[PDB]
DNA sequence: GGGTATTCGCCGTGTACCTCTCCTAGCCC
DNA sequence: GGGCTAATGACGGCGAATACCC
RNA sequence: CGGAGAGGUA
């Protein structure tokens, strides 16, 4: 009976494989992040990359031991912000929805350190995640070795995963707000200020509308 | 629909911009409750179905580029009755022919 | 009217006069517990019924019988409040008078001795707060009322017994109130089987054999005898026209000598009528039909008695000759064939292998009790136990009543046990159903399910306790002394106490008070759970019972239920719904006489509603209650219809009588999606009290009822004038007409101030009244949490604009102005409990001390001399609160530990640190310190100080009462002493108390002076003894577990502000998180330059159907516009006449609306205060399905001088250009749900480690990692993602050495991992190898 | 003939967490 | 004390174990 | 803390 418990070999499936270097938080929309970016709270980053931050701090000589690094990070000095920017310059992170019902349910992003306490998810990706913004909480993980990071960059990131792995075709389609904006702006009227004239490329179109 | 899943003789003749009578909202509540229970049960059963399908299909990996198998399947646009439900254009995309197609003439 | 009302009138738009006010919304709990605990002069629910059923108790021999006399409830040791603050239960002792009488042994009974144990103590039962709540361990616990099928007959359709076949079967289950279930089911072959409980079926007639019945008796009970006459060839039949329609034509029916109905056809009604008018009674029938008949009784020989025909076997020509020769002219057979009780019982008897009582009893005894070689005596005993025990097989009155109705008996009640008549009747009705003319009981019909509230369950648990004590006392009386002994020598409080305590502490219906919201409380106490001990299972589909039956109309709320795995199993009681005496629910309905709807109400039951026809609550009535409509919408069975105005039986009392209190508050409920309004109601409850209570400008009018009925509102018990107002106490000088004989003096309302609710949400009461303010009975003295001026105030009113502002509102995400954070609104206080208990250990009892080893002065500097942190100190996660130390009686340790403590410089002592530090992740300010110290432990300084504060409170209350008493006494002695000569002059210069030393003329006046002197002395003595009693109450030892010495509870207060991620949701089903705190000047602003507090995605409205929030926005815009106008006039200091006329106009707005206007209020001061409370908008009361029309809203917009479309053009404070079209701006009531972003963040890289399964788990100082479930592994698998699976499974999940070395590598400055030998693989390899199985490592 | 067509016991349980309880037991020294 | 110590108001599947028409 | 029982949320 110790050969097999539920759901099977204990250490390879349920239960329950909770893993470190991960976090979980409710999600907000950031409409300024680029498609390969996710907005991640500064405290979340600070506590997700403490070992990397310690390594950098002792690398710059700013700390002489792990105790000094602990004090240095907990004192929230302005120096650790540069350290965290360095360790997060391009270190990506993996966001997974609580139920993953298709391949895109987990995707990588480049984290941008933000104020707040929620994960600013790319607005155009949440449709692929089959998520919403109703208090539902996303989960972050950090692929923390080089080779996992590259596995994330080449494959996990939303840029390289834009078509549905179910029927092809983009899964990154504008869903509800940006589509409204475009439908409004591209509509036509039969009479309005600025009707009928000729303009030198869209140069003058932008100039005259603005 | 009503309890037992049959359509009511009198529809919900009221909008949301206009008001809803008490009995109308009562009747409408049946559908919402039915839908929510359906949602929960379908979530559970979909999880189970994903599990069984993954278990049956997981040991399958593309490992060779070409086996030279000129065998294949007839692959046609599905048409029911007079209406063409799906175009062969959609299906053919992303496949590899098992023979060299000719012109219809 | 009401004084609290006249302070702030919430304008109503209801148009139908409200006959019958909203009843007390906790009536269910109060009714249940009063029925349970009151005295009963008869056998009725409660302790009286339990005792009368269990008692008297008789010895096996000795005539030593214990007789019940009376029960009295012991006065509780504590009131509700100090039960809360001491962590004990609110319990009243139970004392019962019992007389043990011993007669002569043995003679005609006459007592030899009687010993009367008066008020024997067999347990102290919990008592209810009068707010439908039970304090169990110092916490508010509620007995969630259960909805369970009523005892009685249960006619259902068996659809799973078909086993891949049609013709769904029938079943009839007898469910006793207690005892053994009974089951009569069919089979696909029309055979009737009996299952006692679930045990394997037997033929039904076996019970009849055990019930002393012969085959002939069984056949006589069910089948009607068919008479066959021995005369002429082929014999004759006494033709019966009532047997020609229950059978087919399988014989020649003749009339006047000619066969009118030939064999082969189907007999029609026309054929029967023509035969009857032909007047033929004896018909020539073929002998084959005679053979096909099955005889109903045995027939033997007339001389030798040899059996030739026996009951329930078919006839034959040989048997015909045998009966003819033995002597027979009449033959009585069965009336068989489908229709009219077909031969199902005959088939059962053919299946039944028994024909006599003993064999049936043997079989039943063996199948109830497997093996166990049967004894007919044991079988008889078991059968009597199962269906004729008067002490453990009960149907109760409700079961008997439902049973008789299911059998449609003319009886109304009867025996609580089962009888042969009951079983034969239920079989008859089941056979009738099988015949296709009976009814199948609806499984979910509320006329077939009943409410078991707290009282019934409590008395059932007390009955079980009485059963255990009864067994004990029955053993003792027979075993015990025949001489005098005391009746308390065999009564133990342990069984009853344990049963009752378990029920009220850990039953699946004793739930913690869902206490973060007065709505939350008042709907939790009205919760109706289909689950429970005797109810459904959490997993139940159940699709019909999850779904709403059409009999829930006005009994439970169809639209309020949790969205989890138990939707529909957990209902909430309607507003007007209540429980009948039996337990079934009823709804009030106005009686409609002939065309007049009387204000008289009848509480129609669930089944009563079925027979009657009820008009809709939206009928329009003029005159004295006549419909303006000759055709009116009605409901007869659950479906709508249009019926004549003179054919309706009853009317819904209110338009809102079909929603819960949670759903009733949602405004414009008639504009939301039912599902979306369901989310809205579920989010009503989850609102958390903000920093201030803010009325909703758009409401329903039930806010006052909910606020008052819930106990969070200090309601004035007795009317009077407020003598004293303070932040903690309210002192009412009661009106003398409501004063009691003697002097009850003042009424003191102590207010709960910053006490942790069960959801860690701060509850406190703000005194809304001021000095000298008159109050009458039933008005608010102090607003509770989430309550303003006696109005339920769940959330706060925000300025809202609906437009997708720069994509920061994507799905439902909500953008908030920085102004909201400025105003500190939506700011919430939260209270933590960090319970630090001192323990008694084998190495030394733990001590709470201020001197802690190996800590600095900073940690000690926040503590007093007693080791408990100062009240009011600002602390953060990690700081020491309670200086707990455990005497380290074990000084011997491993050399490694000693070397480590020597090298690291840590202190070495014979006591180890155990202090409770602030958990990492919480902070705040300490507001309460509670010390629980049971007798035998010294009272430290903090305990002494809290005792002194409590004594000061009690002393102040008693001293104010003493003040009023001695004021009256000294006034009357002054009046006496002034009379009887000139004595007032020195009386004025003498102190008030020094009038007892001044002389008086020796008369009756002097006698009265002396008498009042003794009165003053007696009142003084009453004062000191009351103070002493309070000191005993506050000083006595806590009810603490013996292993525990003291309890030190510290309360942490955090004031959480709204911020990105907070699921701050609307009332109508609106959802969303705080998107971003964009600055005040970036907010859109109107021409006036007024920014907008909230920007909502307009995408959520046209998809989720909840356009109710848009109507709320427009109406709130109008209301706040009226508020702006009135505020401008206040700043303009307009004439009081101007305010009066404008407010009268505002309230007069709308047609057929009854709200009534000034001047009936006070001319100036009341009008001034009303305007001052109205300067932030008109609170608008909108009945859910009887509310405001769009035209009325636009009228209010005109009166506010704001746009008629509710749309005004903003300017983007970012750019500063008006948007191309005007947008919708208004005021929306928004709720901050308890899902706070601080409660949802948790992230880690290291921290807690578990055993067995090495993975981060447990704790809240650093919570564990995320469950990387198999779905996530599968998502990685579908991608070419391989390695990340390896790290998330191997190197950062389980392997401790790998995690340590890999963390070391990262700290070294390089992201390093090497596959090598997977540790889990090696473990499993050794594990398989130990099985004598070698695993080869062959490479492909 | 023989395949349904019943009866006769065991057992499994979407996703994640928040709180709570409950965990081989018999027993001779 | 303690150190040893060998079912019914879930639901569905499923093999074993019976149940039955021609 | 290893796995079962219960409420709530998503």
């Amino acid at each position: 009976d110790m050969i097999k418990g539920k759901q099977g070999r204990f250490r390879q499936n349920l239960l329950g494989k909770r893993v470190d270097y991960s976090g979980r938080s409710v999600i907000t929309v950031g409409p300024y992040l680029r498609l390969h970016q996710c907005g991640l709270p500064k405290k979340m980053a600070l506590e997700l990359f403490k070992p990397f931050i310690y390594g950098k701090l002792e690398l710059r000589g700013l700390a002489t031991t792990i105790k000094a690094a602990k004090k240095m990070v907990e004192r929230e000095e302005a120096v650790v912000w540069d350290i965290l920017d360095e360790v997060i310059r391009e270190h990506p992170v993996l966001l997974n929805r609580a139920p993953t019902l298709h391949r895109l349910g987990i995707q990588a992003f480049e984290p941008v350190l933000i104020e707040g306490k929620a994960i600013q998810l790319h607005p155009l990706v949440c449709a692929a995640y089959n998520a919403d913004f109703d208090g539902d909480q996303m989960a972050v993980h950090v692929p923390l070795t080089l080779e996992a990071q590259l596995e994330a960059r080449a494959l996990m990131m939303s840029t390289n995963n834009i078509l549905s792995p179910a029927n092809g075709e983009p899964i990154i389609v504008p869903s509800q707000d940006v589509v409204l904006g475009l439908y409004y702006m591209t509509r036509d009227c039969v009479n309005a200020k600025g009707e009928g004239m000729v303009l030198t490329g869209p140069k003058e179109a932008e100039r005259l509308y603005r | 629909a009503k309890p037992d899943g049959s359509i009511i003789e009198t529809p919900i003749t009221a909008n949301f911009r206009e008001g809803l009578n008490v009995l109308q909202y009562f009747i409408s509540t049946h559908g919402a409750r039915k839908g929510l229970a359906d949602t929960a049960l379908k979530t559970a059963n979909s999880g189970y179905l994903t599990r069984r399908l993954v278990d049956v299909a997981q040991d399958l990996v593309v490992t060779e580029d070409d086996c030279g198998t000129h065998e294949g399947i007839m692959m046609t646009p599905v048409i029911e009755g007079g209406d063409v439900k799906e175009p062969l254009r959609d299906r053919v995309l992303g496949r590899v022919t098992a023979e060299d197609v000719l012109k219809p003439g | 009217y009401s004084y609290t009302e006249k302070k702030r009138i919430r304008k109503d738009f209801g148009k139908r006069p409200q006959v019958l006010d909203v009843p007390y919304l906790l009536s269910i709990q109060l009714d249940s517990f009063q029925k349970f605990i009151e005295q009963d002069p008869e056998g009725q629910y409660g302790l009286e019924a339990a005792f009368r059923s269990v008692f008297p108790i008789q010895s096996y021999s000795g005539n030593s019988e214990l007789q019940y006399v009376s029960y009295r409830l012991g006065e509780p040791v504590f009131d509700v409040q100090e039960c809360q603050i001491r962590g004990v239960t609110y319990s009243a002792p139970l004392r019962v008078k019992l007389r043990l009488v011993i007669y002569e042994r043995e003679a005609p009974e006459g007592t030899v001795k009687d010993i009367k144990e008066q008020e024997v103590y067999m347990g102290e039962i919990p008592l209810m707060t009068d707010n439908g709540t039970f304090v169990i361990n110092g916490t508010e616990r509620v007995i969630v009322s259960q909805l369970h099928r009523s005892p009685g007959v249960f006619f259902d359709s068996d659809k799973g017994k078909t086993h891949s076949s049609g013709k769904v079967l029938y079943n009839a289950r007898i469910i006793p109130y207690r005892g053994s279930w009974l089951d009569f089911e069919f089979d696909p072959k029309d055979n009737l089987f009996v299952r006692i409980d679930r045990r394997r079926k037997l033929p039904a007639t076996i019970i009849l054999r055990a019930l002393n019945y012969t085959t002939e008796q069984i056949l006589d009970l069910f089948f009607e005898k068919v008479i066959f006459e021995i005369r002429d060839n082929k014999l004759q039949m006494e033709l019966v026209p009532e047997r020609l329609r229950g059978e087919t034509a399988s014989f020649d029916i003749e009339a006047n000598g000619k066969v009118y109905v030939e064999k082969g056809r189907r007999i029609t009604a026309r054929h029967i009528r023509q035969l009857e008018k032909d007047d033929v009674k004896l018909i020539e029938v073929p002998v084959e039909y005679i053979a096909g008949k099955v005889v109903a009784k045995d027939y033997i020989d007339e001389s030798t008695g040899e059996l030739i025909c026996a009951a329930n076997m078919e006839l034959s020509l040989d048997l015909l000759a045998k009966l003819s020769q033995s002597g027979h002219k009449r033959i009585e057979t069965l009336f068989t064939n489908d229709l009219d009780h077909g031969p199902y019982i005959s088939e059962t008897l053919r299946v039944d292998p028994t024909n006599d009582r003993l064999s049936a009893l043997v079989e039943i005894y063996r199948m109830m009790r497997p093996g166990e070689p049967p004894t007919r005596e044991a079988a008889e005993s078991l059968f009597e136990n199962l269906f004729f025990s008067e002490d453990r097989y009960d149907l109760s009155a409700v079961g008997r009543m439902k049973f008789n109705r299911s059998l449609l008996r003319e009886e109304i009640e009867g025996s609580g046990i089962l009888s042969k008549d009951d079983i034969i009747d239920v079989m008859k009705k089941l056979i009738d159903i099988r015949n296709g003319k009976g009814e199948v009981d609806d499984i979910d019909h509320l006329g077939n399910r009943r409410i078991r509230s707290v009282g019934e369950m409590a008395e059932n648990q007390f009955r079980v306790g009485l059963v255990r004590v009864e067994r004990a006392v029955k053993e003792r009386l027979s075993l015990g002394d025949l001489d005098t002994l005391m009746p308390q020598d065999m009564i133990n409080a342990k069984p009853i106490s344990a049963a009752v305590k378990e029920f009220f502490g850990s039953s699946q219906l004793s739930q913690f008070m869902d206490q973060n919201n007065p709505l939350s409380e008042i709907t939790h106490k009205r919760r109706i759970s289909a689950l429970g001990p005797g109810g459904l299972t959490r997993e139940r589909a159940g699709f019909e019972v999850r779904d709403v039956h059409p009999t829930h109309y006005g009994r439970v709320c169809p639209i309020e239920t949790p969205e989890g795995p138990n939707i529909g199993l957990i209902n909430s009681l309607s507003v007007y719904a209540q429980t009948n005496e039996y337990g079934f629910l009823e709804t009030p309905y106005r009686k409609v006489t002939d065309g007049v709807v009387t204000d008289e109400i009848h509480y129609l039951s669930a089944i009563e509603e079925g027979n009657y026809v009820i008009a809709q609550a939206n009928s329009n009535l003029d005159e004295e209650g006549h419909f303006v409509e000759d055709l009116v919408t009605c409901r007869s069975k659950g479906e709508s219809s249009l019926f004549s105005r003179d054919q309706v039986d009853y009317m819904d009392v209110s338009t809102q009588q079909v929603v819960s209190v949670g759903a009733s508050l949602i405004p414009f409920l008639e504009h939301d999606d039912a599902n979306r309004a369901l989310m809205g109601a579920n989010m009503q409850r989850q609102a958390v009290p903000t920093l201030r209570a803010d009325k909703p400008l758009v409401g329903t009018g039930m806010e006052r009822a909910v606020a008052v009925d819930s106990g969070v509102t200090a309601v004035a018990k007795r009317g009077g004038v407020v003598q004293y107002v303070d932040a903690s106490r309210i002192v009412i000088k009661v009106n003398e007409d409501e004063m009691y004989p003697g002097e009850a003096g003042i009424d003191i309302y102590n207010l709960t101030k910053y006490t942790r609710s069960n959801q860690n949400t701060c509850i406190n009461q703000m005194p809304c009244v001021s000095l000298g303010e008159p109050v009458e009975r039933g008005d608010v003295l102090a607003d509770g949490p989430s309550t303003d001026l006696g109005e339920l105030a769940l959330g706060q009113n925000m300025r809202v604009a609906f437009m997708p502002w720069n994509g920061y509102n994507f799905e439902d995400s909500i953008l908030v102005s920085e102004r909201v954070v400025q105003e500190d609104r939506f700011t919430t206080i939260h209270i933590q409990e960090l319970a630090c208990v001192s323990r008694d250990t084998k190495l030394g009892p733990e001590e709470i001390t201020a001197d802690i080893p190996n800590v600095g002065e900073a940690a000690l500097s926040k503590l007093d001399e007693s080791g408990i942190v100062y009240i009011g100190a600002e602390v953060t996660g990690g700081d020491i609160l309670v200086g707990k130390v455990t005497p380290k009686g074990e000084t011997q340790l491993t050399p490694e530990e000693k070397l480590l403590r020597a090298i690291f410089g840590e202190k070495a002592s014979d006591v180890k640190d155990s202090s409770l530090r602030v958990p990492n992740g919480v902070s705040g300010t300490v507001i309460d310190v509670q010390v629980f110290t049971r007798d035998g432990v010294e009272k430290d300084k903090r305990a002494l100080e809290i005792e002194e504060m409590q004594l000061k409170q009690a002393k102040k209350d008693l001293s104010e009462e003493l003040q009023i008493l001695e004021a009256g006494l000294f006034s009357r002695i002054r009046a006496v002493l002034v009379a009887g000569g000139v004595e007032a002059e020195k009386l004025d210069k003498l102190p008030r108390d020094r009038w007892l030393e001044l002389g008086l003329t020796d008369e009756e006046k002097q006698n009265q002076l002396e008498q009042l002197a003794e009165q003053y002395d007696e009142l003084k003595h009453e004062f000191e003894k009351k103070l002493e009693a309070k000191r005993r109450k506050i000083t006595q030892g806590d009810d603490l577990a013996p292993g525990v010495l003291k309890i030190v509870k510290v309360y942490l207060a955090v004031k959480r502000r709204i911020q990105p991620g907070d699921k701050m949701a609307g009332r109508h089903g609106n959802k969303g998180v705080i998107s971003k705190i964009n600055p005040i000047e970036d907010m859109p602003y109107d021409e006036n330059g007024t920014p907008v507090d909230i920007v909502l995605n307009p995408l959520g409205v046209p998809s989720r159907m909840n356009i109710g929030q848009i109507l709320e926005t427009h109406l709130g815009m109008a209301a706040k516009g009226i508020g702006d106008k009135i505020n401008a006039m206040l700043k303009q200091q307009q004439e009081v006449a101007k305010l009066r006329e404008f407010i009268q106009r505002a309230y007069d707005l709308g047609a057929d609306v009854r709200q009534k206007v000034d001047l009936s209020t006070f001319s100036d001061e009341e009008v001034m205060r009303l305007a001052e409370n109205l300067r932030k908008g008109m609170p608008i009361a909108t009945p859910v399905f009887d509310g405001a029309k769009e035209a009325e809203i636009k009228e209010l917009l005109k009166l506010g001088d704001l746009p008629t479309s509710g749309q005004i053009r903003l300017y983007d404070g970012r750019t500063g250009e008006q948007f191309e079209r005007p947008v919708t701006v208004g005021y929306m009531y928004m709720l901050k749900l308890n899902h706070l972003v601080d409660d949802k963040m948790h992230a880690r890289s290291t921290g807690s480690y578990s055993l067995v399964t090495q993975q981060p788990l447990g704790g809240k100082a650093q919570f564990g990692g995320q469950r990387f479930g198999e779905m996530e592994v599968w998502a990685l698998e579908a991608y070419g993602a391989a390695y990340t699976l390896q790290e998330m499974l191997t190197v950062k999940s389980d392997d401790v050495n790998g995690r340590t070395k890999m963390y070391k590598n990262i700290v070294d400055g390089n992201h390093q991992m090497e596959p090598g030998m997977p540790e889990s693989f090696n473990v499993l390899l050794k594990e398989i190898r130990s099985l004598g199985i070698n695993i080869e490592l062959e490479d492909e």
